């Protein structure tokens, strides 16, 4: 009855990869996409119960993914690399929005978690979790909502994984920790694939025997509004929850004054 | 009820004999008729029957369940003060009205006009109060004549 | 035809029809019908098997009831005809009903209620519609020798006959034998010999609805018809008699099995009926009162039964009894009436309406056929299950429990291979140390005990041991009212031994656990009958299926298993169940008698010391 | 006369956001239960009390979640006394565990409204004006002793600007009625355990704040999870000022929280500190209420047959099949019923909106 679903979301930014790519590395976007779908397929491998849901994270939009080889693995990977063929071959740039849609795919990938386990059948509880590779530099405005998605898995408790490429993401490092996801940056891509099997393809239970690196330290500074620099103990508001450095009367946020006789 | 008895009684004739429905979008009212007690007896105001023992226990029971269940405002009129008094007295031969005390103040009313008059403040102070009090009158008494029961009262 | 596997092979002459899951009822060709309690008709379908056949086995699920001539009958006389009876047996069955069944029950229905049986001018006469029946009826020798004879000794002449008083029963055998049975219907409301009597019903009285629904079966038409009522004991089946006689309102006697009964009788006529005390009498040796103008006689069957001369003041009451002709006559324990002087009672008796009820009516001498028309019909049984569900009486726990033989007594018990092996078993330390943990752990549950125990010594010894009120044979009246109170009243004694005496000597306060040590042998009847009189309906456990616990201790490899078996078979037509607890969980820590065997060898001395 | 004939042959036959206003930013609530004879009643299986903490948990879970610098506090009315079952603060599983022990309490006496509420009182008498003060009642039997005059205690608490809920389970009573609207509370009745989940989920949102109520610049510290590793020659354990107070061995932890203000070190959080009463926050507890500041807009429900667009879900890519399909406010995308109502309950978010 144990259904482990392994919600892949991958950074599909064309521009950094395109930055990648002119840098001539080892590392393509190509070998990204082999080693996620290696993953997958050995996801649904490890069990039959196990499924596997592959979302592309795009500027433009987040996209559902999903002879010698197995059929169903092999249809998998046909319908993924046409959606994704489909997808890039169609990213037009129009716009200067170059940070991704993170918060967006999560979305997506928590309300498709949410279809699933409904429509899962009482006779057999759905294990969830999400594995996020992030390859192009993180986001400030999705923040908000990125914190609207943290709480959410924490709410229905889905691990979130976070594999970071090439940008650190304090953000993720603040999402595992709650969520209790794993945290690792890949020290070397061509080696992404061997990370993803020996780390995040175990699931927690098979990850409480098993011997893992400990996780990473995250801190929890805050931005004073009037500077957005890092302060230790500030003033808040009581009204919109802004801080501040200095004692104000009047607060710059929500307008409203701070009736201190 | 009857719109020609008081054209008899009356000895006249009225122009207009109109009665005005209620209407009601929220129903305010739960008339229930209970001619069965718990052992089934047949419950029956019939003087032959009022001093019947079973009728005054079911009576008893019926009263006990609704005041540990009922809110606090409980009126009860009777048909006469002795049969009124007989049944109490009973009530308390047996106790069942000592559980009743228990759970909501009794007040009954008397002869006496300031006795009753102290009942009814009493009563009324103990609804107000979040006490349960219970109010025995007759249907012929004061009570009913000229006393009207707000909605946390009746 | 059989089957290899032995099986009645039925399926040839039932053609089955498509209506399966709709339909609930299975009509063999053998007479029995096999019925599900889960399909959506099971109420109909209840009460239409319930009016025509009689029940045999009503397990959880699936029924099984059988046709008989007495229950077609009983069909028939409640206003039922042949047509509308094949109709709905057709409408319920899920395959086609044999034709075998259909003219048995077409040759059954045809002649039912063709021959009365009119008491009149204390008169015994045989009428009917069809001369030709009667005239051919004549030609039979034991017709001939009923018949009454002139003074001269010749016989006397819709025109009826008297017949003999003392040839009745012999005219009730003789005529299943002439396919004609007799009709024991009473003019209801036609009555003028017998004038009504000031007794009515007190508000107080409760019909149940399988109450009501058996009175109203026994009043077809409105007319009281004999026969006999199976109620559970405390089902108020005392106050469906005493409902029935405020219905009749006609002269009314009344039989039970000892004082004690005549008491409850009386009791329960006053705690319902409007009748005045003066009208009501006690026909016993004690207490005796005017048979003058007495409207309900309560009497035994051995104050009818005394075949050697009684007192002189007896004499006249019975000549007063003799001489007066009742509507109405009830008679409590039927199950005791087919022996033969109890039987002769009914024709001492002259009485139009005779009833019967009772709890059981298996009599392990299989004289239960010639009741059939002793009295009449079985007219109703309640499901016992049903009534469980709805709350009436107690749902009762049963269980079995099994108690290792000690190797010496076991040894002995092998030895001896007459009828005096039963101290051996009855004795067996392990039962004793069973008896007494169970009495020590329903005490400290505040449970109220009773232990039967057949066997007289084996009783006193235990009572004795255990140091609690034991009652048997002498049953001093008084002390035994004494210490029916004192259990009842008392807190501190709740541990009552009673000797076989409990089955219908006296009466028994409501209890809750039941222990039954020793037993008749056999008499699957009667410690079921005690069963069901000793555990009541009692209140704030309804909504368990468990508030009245039963244990019935029996010794391993003795034939006391083979009795056991035997005799709870009747408790398993009913539905219950019966769960064997071979270890009792808790002896270990509580320390109980007989711990040592030397205690035992000593046990054991005693027992072979009475042989 | 019932018996004259009667035959069962016919028998046989064949056959709700409120406005962009001010909530309850902070909150300290205190839950008081009744421990009277009548919650033994069977109003909701098993009875009053079994059910009624449970969902008192499930609510304390709920509450902690939405309110993260709110607190808790427990009192059981019973034998018209009041017994201060839980301190007031802000530890879930510490609530929860006396929730646990008390299932298996003696139901026995009469509630006290007066003692609970001056108990309540007195604990919420020296809390600052901006911290607003809730108190819920649950009210089973519908009989009060009151050892002194009960209106005289509802006007020090209306000066003292205290709010008070009831949820009761029989019927209406004029004084909790009187109670609850002099206050400012809400007073309501269980219908049954769904309704009590609902009241009970209703109770969990921060109530509206009142006018009265005040908007001061309070100072709270961030401190980080200071961690300190053996292989550091700083790494001087401390015993936890939290697990200090405990009856077993206190967390003698090398690192963790340690106050900004007086250095005072906590391995929990979010805990105010003891010593100099800095409330000690994290980043994501300010931001886990901001859903409330933002409240999601109910979408348009439209008939699929009127609904001239795409045929498939925007959350999932589901083939929508049913009579009813959500539409955003604000970007006007497809959602079916399921996406629609998670995503108000939970994601509180609408992915077009982000995109
Ligand atoms: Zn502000
Ligand atoms: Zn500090
Ligand atoms: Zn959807
Ligand atoms: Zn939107």
């Amino acid at each position: 009855d144990e259904l482990n679903l392994l919600v892949i979301v991958v950074d599909a930014n064309p521009i950094w990869w395109g930055k990648q790519a002119l840098k001539e590395s080892q590392f393509t976007l190509s070998k990204c996409i082999d080693a996620v779908m290696v993953l997958g397929n050995s996801h649904l491998f490890m069990n039959r119960s196990n499924k596997l849901a592959v979302i592309a994270s795009h500027i433009q939009e987040s996209r559902f993914l999903y002879d010698g080889k197995y059929e169903l693995l092999t249809s998998a990977n046909e319908v993924i690399v046409e959606e994704i063929k489909d997808l890039m071959t169609k990213s037009d740039i129009k716009g200067q929005h170059t940070e991704t849609l993170l918060a967006g795919s999560l979305a997506k990938a928590l309300c498709y978690i949410h279809r699933m386990n409904k429509e899962v059948k009482d006779n057999q509880e759905m294990k969830s979790r999400i594995l996020v590779i992030k390859a192009a530099e993180d986001s400030a405005l999705q923040y908000m909502n990125f914190m609207n998605v943290i709480f959410a898995a924490q709410k229905q408790n889905i691990l979130i994984d976070a594999c970071v490429l090439d940008s650190d993401s304090g953000l993720l490092q603040q999402a595992c920790d709650i969520t209790g996801g794993l945290y690792l940056k890949v020290p070397q891509m061509p080696s992404l694939l061997q990370y993803l099997l020996w780390v995040f393809l175990p699931d927690q239970d098979q990850r409480s025997q098993l011997i893992l690196p400990p996780p990473v330290h995250v801190d929890y500074r805050a931005a004073c509004f009037c500077h957005r620099n890092l302060i230790e103990i500030g003033y808040v508001c009581s009204v919109c929850l802004s801080i501040f450095c200095n004692f104000s009367p009047i607060c710059t946020t929500c307008e409203t004054a701070f009736k201190i006789s | 009820s009857p719109l020609d008895i008081y054209p008899k009684i009356l000895d006249f004739h009225p122009v207009t004999m109109a009665t005005f429905t209620m209407t009601l979008a929220r129903v305010c009212l739960c008339p229930m008729i209970i001619g069965r007690g718990n052992d089934q007896v047949a419950i029956s105001s019939k003087f032959e029957t009022r001093e019947d023992i079973a009728v005054i226990r079911n009576y008893g029971n019926l009263l006990l369940e609704m005041s540990a269940v009922v809110p606090d405002g409980i009126v009860a009129f009777f048909t006469s003060y002795q049969y009124m008094e007989s049944t109490v007295a009973s009530w308390y031969e047996q106790g069942i009205l000592e559980n009743i005390q228990r759970n909501k103040l009794l007040f009954i009313e008397t002869q006496d006009g300031a006795e009753t008059s102290v009942a009814l403040e009493k009563y009324q102070e103990a609804c107000e109060n979040g006490r349960g009090a219970i109010l025995l009158s007759v249907a012929r008494g004061k009570v009913s004549e000229g006393i009207d029961f707000v909605h946390h009262y009746g | 035809k059989v089957d290899e596997y032995g099986a009645k092979d039925y399926r040839l002459q039932m053609p089955l029809k498509d209506d399966h899951t709709s339909r609930p009822l299975w009509v063999a060709p053998d007479g029995h019908i096999f019925l599900e309690a889960f399909s959506p008709v099971y109420k109909y379908a209840q009460d239409f098997l319930v009016a025509i056949a009689e029940p045999v086995c009503r397990p959880t699920h699936v029924h099984e009831y059988k046709l008989t001539a007495y229950s077609l009958y009983a069909a028939v006389s409640v206003g039922l005809q042949t047509s509308d009876i094949t109709e709905y047996l057709r409408k319920l069955s899920k395959t086609g009903v044999p034709d075998g069944i259909m003219q048995f029950i077409k040759l059954c229905t045809v002649s039912y209620g063709k021959v009365k049986l009119v008491l009149k001018h204390n008169r015994y006469f045989v009428e009917s519609c069809h001369p030709d029946v009667i005239q051919h009826l004549l030609q039979d020798p034991v017709i001939r020798e009923c018949r009454l004879r002139n003074s001269e000794g010749e016989a006397t002449e819709t025109v009826s006959f008297e017949v003999k008083q003392e040839m009745i029963e012999e005219l009730q055998k003789r005529c299943i034998h002439l396919e004609y049975p007799l009709l024991a219907e009473y003019d209801f409301r036609n009555d003028s010999v017998n004038p009504d009597i000031n007794i009515d019903l007190k508000p107080t009285a409760v019909l149940r609805p399988y109450q009501e629904k058996s009175l109203r079966k026994m009043f077809g038409n409105g007319r009281a018809r004999s026969g006999v009522i199976v109620l559970p004991c405390g089902a108020g089946k005392s106050l469906v008699g005493v409902t029935a006689a405020c219905t009749v309102r006609k002269r009314c006697l009344v039989l039970g099995n000892s004082a004690v009964s005549v008491e409850q009788w009386k009791a329960q006529f006053k705690m319902w009926s409007t009748i005045d005390d003066s009208q009501i009498c006690r026909f016993t040796s004690d207490a005796k009162d005017k048979p003058i103008g007495c409207s309900v006689a309560i009497s035994t069957y051995s104050m009818l039964g005394h075949t050697t001369k009684r007192s002189w003041e007896a004499e006249r009451v019975m000549e007063w009894l003799k001489t007066q002709e009742w509507g109405l006559m009830i008679l409590d324990e039927v199950h005791t009436i087919p022996a033969k002087m109890f039987r002769r009672v009914l024709t001492i008796v002259q009485a139009h309406c005779k009833l019967g009820l009772t709890a059981t009516l298996v009599r392990e001498d299989d004289k239960i056929v010639d009741l059939n028309f002793l009295i009449g019909p079985k007219l109703y049984e309640a499901n016992w299950m049903e009534l469980q569900n709805n709350g009436y009486i107690a749902k009762v726990q049963c269980a079995e429990v099994w108690c290792p033989m000690s190797p010496e007594f076991y040894r002995e018990y092998v030895a001896i291979k007459t009828k005096k092996r039963i101290l051996l078993y009855t004795m067996n330390p392990n039962k004793f140390r069973a008896c007494q943990f169970l009495i020590k752990f329903h005490e400290r549950r505040n449970d109220k005990i009773i232990v039967f125990a057949d066997n007289v010594f084996a009783l006193k010894e235990y009572a004795i041991r255990l140091n609690k009120p034991y009652i048997y044979g002498p049953t001093s009246q008084g002390e035994r009212m004494q210490i029916l109170q004192n259990f009842k009243h008392n807190p501190k004694i709740n541990t009552i031994f009673i000797s076989k005496v409990g089955d219908t000597s006296f009466d028994l306060p409501e209890a809750n656990v039941l222990i039954q040590i020793s037993s008749h042998g056999g008499s699957r009847r009667q410690e079921a009958q005690r069963l069901g009189r000793v555990l009541r309906a009692k209140k704030g456990m309804v909504a368990e299926e468990y508030n009245a616990f039963f244990y019935s201790l029996v010794s391993q490899d003795t034939q006391e298993m083979a009795y056991s078996t035997k005799r709870q078979r009747f408790l398993v037509d009913q539905g219950y169940s019966f769960k064997v607890i071979t270890k009792l969980a808790g002896m270990e820590e509580e320390d109980l008698a007989f711990s040592t065997k030397e205690e035992q060898q000593q046990l054991l001395q005693k027992v072979l010391a009475a042989t | 006369r019932w018996e004259g004939g009667y035959e069962r042959t016919w028998e046989i036959l064949k056959e709700e956001h409120h406005g962009q206003v001010r909530l309850g930013m902070m909150r300290h609530l205190y839950v008081v239960v009744d421990g009277s004879r009548t919650m033994e009643d069977q109003d909701l299986k098993p009875n009053r009390l079994t059910c009624t903490l449970k969902l008192l948990e499930y609510f304390v879970e709920e509450y902690f979640d939405q309110n993260p610098i709110s607190q808790i506090g427990i009192i059981v009315t019973k034998s018209k006394r009041a017994e201060k079952l839980t301190e007031l603060s802000g530890n879930p599983r510490k609530h929860i565990t006396s929730l646990k022990k008390a299932v298996d309490m003696t139901c026995h006496g009469e509630p006290s409204l007066y003692n609970s509420l001056s108990i309540a009182m007195q604990t919420l008498k020296h809390m600052p004006g901006h911290t607003s003060r809730e108190v819920l009642i649950i009210f089973s039997s519908l009989t009060t002793c009151d050892p002194s005059n009960i209106y005289d205690l509802i006007k020090t608490l209306k000066a003292a600007k205290i709010r008070v809920s009831v949820i009761g389970l029989s019927a209406e009573v004029r004084v909790c009625t009187v109670l609850a609207r002099e206050t400012g509370g809400t007073y309501h009745v269980i219908l049954d355990e769904s309704h009590y989940k609902e009241l009970l989920t209703h109770h969990v949102s921060p109530p509206p704040a009142s006018s009265s109520s005040e908007c001061s610049l309070i100072r709270m510290g961030f401190p980080q999870h200071t961690i300190a590793s053996l292989s550091d020659q700083d790494a001087k354990p401390s015993f936890s000022m939290a697990h200090l107070d405990g009856n077993t061995e206190p967390g003698l932890t090398l690192g963790g929280y340690f106050c900004p203000q007086c250095r005072a070190k906590y391995c929990e959080l979010p805990v105010e500190c003891k010593i100099c009463g800095l409330t000690l926050v994290s980043a994501p507890h300010l931001a886990r209420s901001y859903h409330h500041l933002f409240p999601l807009d109910a979408f348009q429900e439209i008939p699929l047959e009127e609904y001239n667009g795409e045929r498939f879900c925007y959350g999932c890519q589901g083939e929508l099949k049913d009579q009813h399909v959500y539409v955003c406010a604000v970007c006007q995308n497809v959602f079916c019923v399921d996406c629609d109502v998670f995503v108000h309950d939970s994601l509180h978010c609408c992915p077009g909106c982000i995109h």
